[PDB]
């Protein structure tokens, strides 16, 4: 331009804090990937692997009485351990390292003058160790099984209660162990390998054995057991009847008295908040198909556990499982939110009046083959989808 | 045997330029075209097969494809093409884009621009194996007029010359 | 604030929505008695949420708004002029008569209006007609302009706004006599209009109410021609030689068959009438008024910009159930694009049922032949009209450069030191901010050298007339071109000679 | 409207010669008694649409 | 069901400009933003939460960040910025730098300055996913008086534009 003005436009260098006057600014910016070239063969691919480190380069200049001290000065900081903050003129603010310095300095050929010409890497900072990322995409089951082992070998103990209830007592316990049972048979079906083969006639050598359930740590290992090869059984959806059948099976609660009864609550306990739990890993392993049933499910969940919690708190029964049942409950509630928002980017697209599935389809991703998506969330005649359609982010 | 020469292979109906008659409005005369039906001694009517090559280039030159990327965006369902096209295995698009053209002033830059166009739609002809050197002329400035005549080469039948640079269309059957 | 710590100090402007007030849109129509606005007075309008209250409950004009408010969030600043109902005027009613007994359950969905005054109830065996009715009556929103009562399974629909803007709800579209997958079976609808329309008000006070109050697009929400008529005086009154122009623009409506709008129209090239059929869904001022406010919503900064096309010209906020005839068969389509009508058409092709939206052919106004009978197309697109108000007043704006300057007339030698100028200097300078705009107001030229003159009244009037300082330019221009018109002609060639 | 000085006036007008009448023709025919121009009298004609009445 | 959509996100108060009106000091009148309390029918006052953007848009404005580091260094209390930044996993600073210029002679350099800043800062609009196009258009010199009008592009709760080069941003539900 005409009135262009250069040191109103251009920011002026520093780095590290030391600032200096540049004469030129580079920059090496890129994207790195592969090449492929198939042989006999007219097509190539290509493969995007990442991005290539940026690199600044520029040239100070020290033309001044003193420009020996500064040049002196400007070594001494560019040797500083570790990278710092660089003013990049035309970048505005970066984190770089200096690489290489060369330092050009003549007498009996241009005395006053003196020229560096520096190197710099963008230099982002790490997190020392193996830089380990979170988890945020999945549930882990193993402390709040461990609370309730803890909250159920408390208040289990068919040898500490009247002996006129202590078979009551244990047949509810292989009751309990029975239903679990029931949901296995019925949600393996057709597997038949001789590992349900085994495990059929475990449950059978459990159950009719009659000294099994008179010890605490006996019961609780069959429970645990048995809820674990439940869940191995089936993936998603398939647990969940079955589950929820669980969920109704201990939503009672125990007439006998004193210790008897809370023997019997403390066996309905565990099942009811193994069998949330275990639902709330069965929902998280299939996808949602639309916000509004994602959040459902977790309300259910969610409703389940803080009637657990409350539970819990009743009359100060147990302070620490109702703390931990709230803990897990913030972590269902973490994982099963973002689930619903967030696994797939569920966006509510608006067409002009309804239209085939097929061209809706190919309009928003530009691929026909898609439309069997679009079937699954939005209602509708396969020939009249819409006039707003649920789909993914594109 | 011997009867063999005569390919087994039959063509499918033929969009027709002035098939359904032309249309005065006072600018000129268009052409509308369409489908023409060919009637028999007794009743029995059927639609005609014939210019094959001049059928696809009307399929192709009056049939919009898809709108480049803008940040306004489009409307769903005004971006053009044909979902179609998500099942060919060519990896190519259906349509033409000479309605798309960035208008500006000068009408000779608009003018290379159709042509540009035109040019890479109608090559189209010579990737499916129908044509073999399609090419326009398009020339005039006037204040909008445009001229633009388009030859579409051909072949015959039966291969009657020996020693050509190319290869022989892979469709030479519709004749072109 | 004394507190702070810096020095570079912050002031917030009081209130936002800067960015228009320079888009005025004038919304004209009725009202009832409920609202608490002035009659015949413009008055701004800030936001939605307190028109019920203002301009009365499910009137014209508290209904149009809605759809400027709905068309375009912002970018708008929007300025109501109610008007009273007339003196002597009657409402229009129509009636609806349901039939029972209900043999099994299933639901009832009724459309009238639009689709924001859609109903939808349930109905269980049994239920018999009165209750039908009841419930439907109960169900209807009150916000559609027709206030509904039941009797015996009679709904009586009388028009809140007294005039003929009551006559154009004739397409009611039911859910009863089909095999729709809910249907009370053994209920029938019957339609009527017991009594109609009657006078519409006549304001003619334009001058009065809005004088040096420059707009950009009027809206007007009646049908009454006279009406249009006044409206179309005012906007051209506005583009006038003698005062300092205001320039601004209207859109109204004509519904009725290909005959009568036909002859509604007129050379009026400062309105954009929008043809609508005699079996159109739609209430004509929503619609109206949603393609109003899209022009004058969308095309504030771009005057070139053509309001029509299925993503420039698509009005969202009108939907429509598709039709089985469609309406303006081509031959009437083709009929009203030449006479200088707007025709809007349904964009999808959805099949019978099945909700749509309607979008703009042709952004024309009604403009087809000039003052001495020369068939024309300078005016014909409305954007052209726009583009002639922004280049007057860029022009205008251009050469404030000459006021108070030194001229040099007769001698045209301007001495060493002077900051005059002569009136060939002028004219380069003129010519080059011209062919400097080729590409945003004008078009490429024809002939710039005898386009553009530049005279001095010295030398127009008689002799001894002219004033010193007075002069003339006179500019020929065309707005930029757009399309071609070529013609192919195809040929193919089965011999090859290389 | 940013106009009001008065120092510039603006008088947007599509039908406004600029180059003085020019090149005047004559031409000489029979007319019908549906016509409204007076028989026997040279008049100016400036459109094509006025023509016919 | 089909009357699903209704994102059940939210929208917690939002600051608003003149939410606590102007305060005239002779020099023009400020608009001293805070917090809306809308009453009701009956009692029950409620703050608002309209215009999010905007109002995120003043508390990147009115909020001093961090000050970059000096030979002689600040009072412990008065470096600017927020602890809360301690805890956020985006790795960005809270607040605006504007009222950090380093002030010279030719203000037409201050203006440019505060160009750069203001637009640097609110960038972070666009990066957090609540707007697409910000952009100021700063300009003038006057003695010390600056014009610096905002724009803040947003978009709508429905996908209704299909073909976009960029992308749906993060948070078009706050309606932007």
């Amino acid at each position: 331009g005409p009135c262009y003005n250069p040191d109103a436009e251009y920011l002026p260098a520093s780095f590290k804090g030391f600032s200096f006057d540049a004469d030129s600014s580079d920059s090496d910016h890129g994207r790195n990937g592969a090449e492929a070239e198939f042989v006999f063969g007219e097509r190539t691919g290509y493969a995007d692997l990442g991005i290539k480190i940026k690199s600044y380069q520029l040239r100070a200049r020290f033309q001044t009485n003193d420009h020996i001290a500064q040049t002196n000065a400007f070594i001494a900081v560019l040797e500083s351990p570790g990278p710092g903050l660089l003013v990049h003129p035309t970048r505005g603010t970066v984190f770089a390292a200096c690489r290489s310095a060369r330092v050009t300095d003549s007498k009996v050929d241009a005395a006053g003058v003196t020229y560096v010409e520096l190197d710099f890497v963008e230099a982002n900072s790490v997190l020392s160790g193996f830089g380990l990322v979170g988890n945020l995409v999945a549930l882990a089951l193993a402390p709040i099984i461990t609370a309730t082992e803890g909250s159920f070998k408390r208040h289990f103990s068919p040898d500490n209660i009247r002996y006129y209830n202590t078979e009551a007592v244990v047949s509810t316990m292989a009751q309990a162990v029975t239903q679990v049972q029931n949901a296995y048979l019925a949600i393996s079906g057709n597997d038949t390998s001789q590992d349900k083969w085994t495990t059929v006639r475990d449950f059978r050598n459990v159950l009719i054995d009659e000294f099994t359930f008179y010890s605490p740590a006996n019961a609780w290992n069959v429970l645990r057991n048995g809820f674990a090869i439940l869940d191995a059984a089936a993936t998603g959806s398939d647990k969940f009847n079955v589950l929820r059948n669980l969920i109704n099976w201990s939503s009672t609660h125990s007439d006998l008295d004193g210790e008897s009864g809370d023997a019997e609550n403390a066996i309905f306990t565990a099942v009811r908040v193994l069998s949330a739990a275990y639902l709330a890993k069965a929902y998280t392993e299939t996808a949602a198909t639309t916000v509004n049933e994602g959040l459902t499910q977790y309300d259910l969940i969610a409703a389940v556990l803080e009637q657990e919690a409350q539970i819990a708190k009743d009359d100060c029964h147990d302070n620490e499982f109702f703390l931990q049942i709230r803990a897990f409950a913030v972590d269902v509630a973490r994982v099963m939110v973002n689930r619903a928002y967030n696994s797939p980017s569920l966006i509510v697209y608006a067409f002009p009046g309804t239209v085939h599935g097929l061209v809706a389809a190919w309009e928003i991703f530009g691929d026909a083959k898609r439309s069997r998506d679009l079937e699954a969330r939005n209602n509708g005649s396969p020939w009249a989808v819409g006039p707003k359609i649920i789909s993914e982010r594109v | 045997c011997t009867v063999d020469v005569a390919d087994r292979r039959k063509r499918f109906w033929t969009t027709q330029i002035a098939a359904c008659g032309t249309s005065s409005d006072d600018c000129g005369d268009c052409a509308r075209p369409g489908l023409q039906l060919m009637c028999n001694g007794q009743g029995q009517v059927t639609v005609s097969t014939d210019n094959y090559a001049v059928g696809l280039a009307l399929n192709i030159l009056l049939t919009d494809a898809s709108k480049a990327d803008t940040g306004c965006g489009w409307t769903p369902g005004n971006r053009g093409g044909f979902w179609g096209d998500s099942f060919r295995s060519d990896n190519l698009r259906s349509g033409s884009k000479i309605r798309q053209v960035p208008t500006r002033t000068s009408m000779r830059e608009t003018v290379s621009l159709i042509r540009a166009y035109a040019l890479d739609d109608l090559k189209k002809l010579v990737t499916y194996g129908v044509a073999k050197s399609v090419d326009v002329d398009l020339t005039y400035r006037g204040s909008n007029k445009i001229d633009m005549t388009v030859i579409i080469q051909g072949v015959d039948g039966n291969e009657s010359r020996v020693g050509l640079t190319g290869e022989r269309i892979s469709n030479a059957w519709v004749w072109s | 604030d004394a507190l702070s710590d810096g020095f570079v100090r912050l002031c917030i402007d009081p209130s936002l929505n800067f960015f228009g007030e320079g888009c005025k849109i004038l919304v004209e129509g009725q009202m009832t008695d409920d609202g608490s606005a002035t009659p015949d007075a413009v008055t701004c309008v800030t936001s939605e949420l307190d028109i019920i209250e203002r301009f009365g409950q499910g009137s014209v004009l508290t209904e149009s708004l809605r759809k400027v408010f709905c068309t375009c969030k912002s970018g708008v600043s929007v300025y109501a002029l109610p008007r009273e109902d007339a003196a002597a005027g009657v409402k229009a009613v129509y009636t609806l008569t349901i039939a029972g007994p209900a043999t099994t359950d299933g639901r009832v969905q009724l459309y009238m209006g639009e689709a924001e005054y859609a109903v939808d109830i349930g109905v269980d065996a049994g239920d018999t007609a009165t209750d039908i009715a009841a419930a439907i009556v109960a169900a209807i929103s009150p916000d559609f302009p027709y206030a509904a009562t039941a009797a015996a399974g009679v709904i009586t629909l009388t028009a809140r706004n007294a005039g003929t803007i009551g006559n154009h709800l004739s397409v009611i579209y039911t859910n009863l006599g089909s095999c729709t997958s809910v249907t009370p079976e053994g209920v029938t609808v019957t339609f009527a209009q017991t009594t109609a329309g009657s006078v519409n008000p006549t304001p003619n006070d334009y001058a009065t109410v809005v004088n040096e109050c420059c707009f950009a697009v009027y809206v007007l929400s009646s049908d009454d021609t006279d009406w249009q008529e006044n409206l179309r005086d005012w906007i051209r009154s506005a583009w006038d030689c003698s005062k300092p122009q205001c320039f601004g623009h209207g859109y109204v409506f004509n519904k009725g068959t290909l005959g009568q709008v036909l002859a509604d129209g007129d050379n009026s090239a400062e309105l954009s009438r929008l043809a609508l059929p005699t079996t159109y869904p739609v209430l004509p001022y929503l619609t109206n008024a949603a393609y109003g406010a899209l022009s004058a919503c969308s095309t504030c900064n771009n005057p070139e910009l053509n309001i029509q096309g299925q993503t420039f010209g698509l009005l969202s906020c009108i939907n429509m159930p598709e039709s089985c005839t469609p309406g303006w068969t081509f031959g009437e389509v083709t009929q009203l694009q030449a006479n200088g009508f707007v025709v809007s058409g349904p964009s999808t092709t959805s099949g019978q049922g099945n909700y749509t939206s309607p979008y703009i052919y042709n952004d024309v106004t009604n403009y087809l032949r000039d003052e001495k009978n020369r068939p024309n197309a300078t005016f014909r697109d409305a954007s052209s009209r726009r583009l002639a108000a922004a280049t007057g007043v860029a022009l205008a704006e251009f050469l404030q450069q000459f006021n108070g300057l030194a001229v040099f007339t007769k001698n045209t030698n301007i001495r060493t030191g002077i900051i005059g100028t002569n009136p060939r200097l002028m004219l380069g300078k003129i010519r080059k901010w011209a062919q400097d705009n080729v590409g945003t107001l004008f078009s490429e030229f024809d002939n710039i050298n005898e386009d553009i003159q530049l005279l001095t009244d010295f030398e127009v009037q008689p002799k001894c007339v002219g004033q010193p300082g007075i002069f003339h330019l006179n500019m020929r221009y065309r707005p930029p071109v757009r399309g071609a018109r070529i013609n192919v002609n195809m040929a193919p060639a089965l011999f090859d000679n290389c």
